[PDB]
């Protein structure tokens, strides 16, 4: 009778189970900030020519 | 590009009545895993995701 290496099929594991899909990592590179500021304009209360 | 597709063919009534042959063509897909043997997708290690 014919003799040969028996064929064994691996089993177990898990394929396409409980898809998560969360690989994103937040963060990027762009400009830092802007150094801008302003004062409260200029007030003027003067009349009568007090020298 | 085998001079069978790029050769102009005149109308049927003209001297050149040759028709363009229909032969299947194959195009390799250049990907990062196909760039080198050392790089390959671990399909067994990534069952959760779909490719």
């Amino acid at each position: 009778i014919v003799l040969r290496g028996p064929t064994l099929a691996p089993t177990l594991d898990r394929t396409a189970t409980h898809t998560v899909t969360r690989p994103r990592a937040l963060g990027s590179f762009h400009s830092t900030a802007g150094p801008a500021k302003h004062a409260a304009s200029i007030m003027a209360e003067c009349k009568d020519e007090s020298r | 590009n085998t001079s069978d597709m790029t050769n102009p063919t005149p109308a049927q009534g003209q001297d050149g009545a040759r028709t363009l042959p229909s032969k299947n063509l194959v195009l390799p897909l250049p990907f990062f895993f196909s760039r080198d043997c050392g790089l390959a997708l671990p399909t067994v290690v990534l069952p959760y995701n779909e490719i």
